[PDB]
């Protein structure tokens, strides 16, 4: 229909909702890098991503990393591994770029020196989002000295730009 | 059946001059324009969202066809891709452009 | 000539809030599986339907032997209060197994005696013929014979 | 006119309504913490987005004093708000049922000066009365302590309307 | 309100034939038709959401009146009950159908 | 656009007698009115969604031209600000109405 701006579209014949709206469904396999206290690492995942509604949603699966700062930042590299059709611009925060502290969250990391892994309950969230770089704010749950640190499954949402 | 060309699908234009990228399209209602330049083996986000990144927004301004620089330097000679993708992504255009700075 | 959710409210084109808000509740059997180890668990939960997404808050829970990795069953099949349909569980991803809504969840465990807490990651992993899979893996483990669940809302797109 | 929010008029066409899809506000009032007679409120600055029926509310990470095994951690939005926003816009869409709505684990910090030792605690929307929201924080184990460090968390739940 | 009935409340088939039970509705705009078996004390998901589930799908078709079988056997022998709801839930329909294999 | 504002924004009437602070709005389609009580530092909610809370349900009742007591005392004497916000909270009023029990 010629005068219906999405979300609102023609569906079966009547004024409805777009699906495209509801539920998309998509993927990224891009690098995420760990950063912080002079640490420096990356690693390449394969997660999924649904926008449902005005959220979007990025189910990172666990993975494997190295040494950690008490406070450190993890950006997840949105310039590259989207799929068609998704674009970078897709992945931009309702407010933006600018500061907050969404959709903050407990989340516990295994660190060990090869052996056997300790779990530090670390706070996480959303932090800020700068030309397609999404990076999220991981500190606090006290630390230890180690080498490796073991990542679990983790979903990030916030409110996607418009 | 959307439609997304450019006019100048390469360019060449000396150091320190101003020029635009033209991508123009046709067929959106609601498009959502994004820029990458392409330099061999690294990929940056120059335009997204019919805006222009931070790294950029400094001396490239953004348009509905095309994006314009301020002035350009050999560090900008590669493939730019203007991707333009409507809303539900269901109409998808896309045109690369090739600049050369001298 | 309007398709919900969009529908008739007061006269004017508004949106349906059978759509925004519907609450429910489901009272079935939550089973976890994995390394041999077997269990079921009766329990009452609250379920609200918000927009596009389904959420089941979980009460807390008291269980038995856990493997490192395993997974938890929620029985839609039964329990749903009416008007609800096991059907209207179903993930908008329908049976696609993915790894969803991972979240980090304490569980204390214990020999009968005083509860030692484990960090542990769960998220909605696949929904098959009305039962909630989620997959409960990590966090390091010790020996025990009894499992202190934490209340625990689950959520996900839901199918339309 | 003929359309009832959050169906409304987008640029001549029939839309929905930007302010249903994203609202951002914020909050500076003060959290209470209370139960086994520990009483103490702290004041912070939070924002606070809502995103079509949702509301968030990002709580900041803060310290605060003892606390029991359970307890009620409640915030006050009878103030703080910023306009346009008013308290009853906090109001949850199952009004003020007692709920266990949003449960989650939260890890916090507890210290008697020294070093801080971390519980993962159990969290959730427990009842919204009064422009009160009242979250139980329950679980973990503990131990003896005079100090508490929290983290940063959201809260979010199906906002009435 | 809206209706939901069956004409045939009760089958009687011999084994290995196939058999349809129907599930006649009316009075619904955006419906979701559910079946489920159930012999004694297991109930079993057959069809939800006008979509046969796996554990069936090899020889149970669904139609908005009714599944059919390509073919039965003892262990089917039971009471299967359709559930149609509309889309909100403030229309809700129900009949069970009894099926008893010869 | 939207008008809120108050007939009477000064009441002053003896203890133990009804009184009825006066919010008039106008321009409103889907409005939610809410009142406030202010004692110097201490607020209290009064009035919130056209609805009276529960402290104050059992003597004051709710109006959209504003809110009235079955009895005044004097640990109601203070500033009352009535707010009403349309849906959307894209149009938003406010008055503050003063009271002294005498």
């Amino acid at each position: 229909s010629p005068n219906l701006r999405y979300p609102i579209a023609d569906v079966s014949g009547g004024i409805g909702m777009s699906p495209n709206y509801r539920f998309r469904q998509s993927m990224w396999i891009g690098i995420v890098s760990y950063s912080g206290s002079g640490l420096n690492w990356r690693v390449q995942v394969n997660s999924d991503i649904f926008i449902v509604d005005d959220y979007i949603h990025i189910c990172l699966p666990a993975f494997d990393g190295f040494s950690i700062a008490d406070g450190g930042d993890l950006s997840l590299n949105f310039v590259t591994g989207l799929l068609p059709p998704l674009l970078t611009g897709d992945t931009e925060p309702a407010f933006h770029n600018d500061v907050v502290t969404y959709g903050a969250q407990t989340v516990a990391i295994g660190l060990s020196s090869g052996g056997t892994p300790q779990y530090m309950s670390k706070n996480l969230w959303v932090e800020q989002w700068q030309d397609g770089v999404l990076r999220l704010r991981v500190e606090g749950g006290g630390s230890i000295t180690h080498s490796n640190s073991k990542w679990p499954a983790m979903t990030v949402s916030y409110p996607r730009s418009f | 059946s959307v439609t997304v060309h450019s006019s100048e699908p390469e360019v060449r234009i000396p150091e320190n001059n101003p020029v635009k990228l033209s991508c123009a399209y046709s067929g959106f209602s609601s498009p959502r324009v994004e820029w990458k330049f392409d330099q061999g083996d690294t990929t940056r986000l120059v335009c997204y969202n019919n805006k222009i990144t931070a790294s950029y927004e400094d001396r490239v301004t953004f348009l509905p066809t095309g994006i314009t620089f301020k002035s350009v330097t050999r560090e900008d000679t590669g493939t730019y891709t203007c991707m333009v993708s409507e809303e539900g992504g269901n109409s998808y255009g896309e045109v690369k452009v090739k600049l050369i700075v001298l």
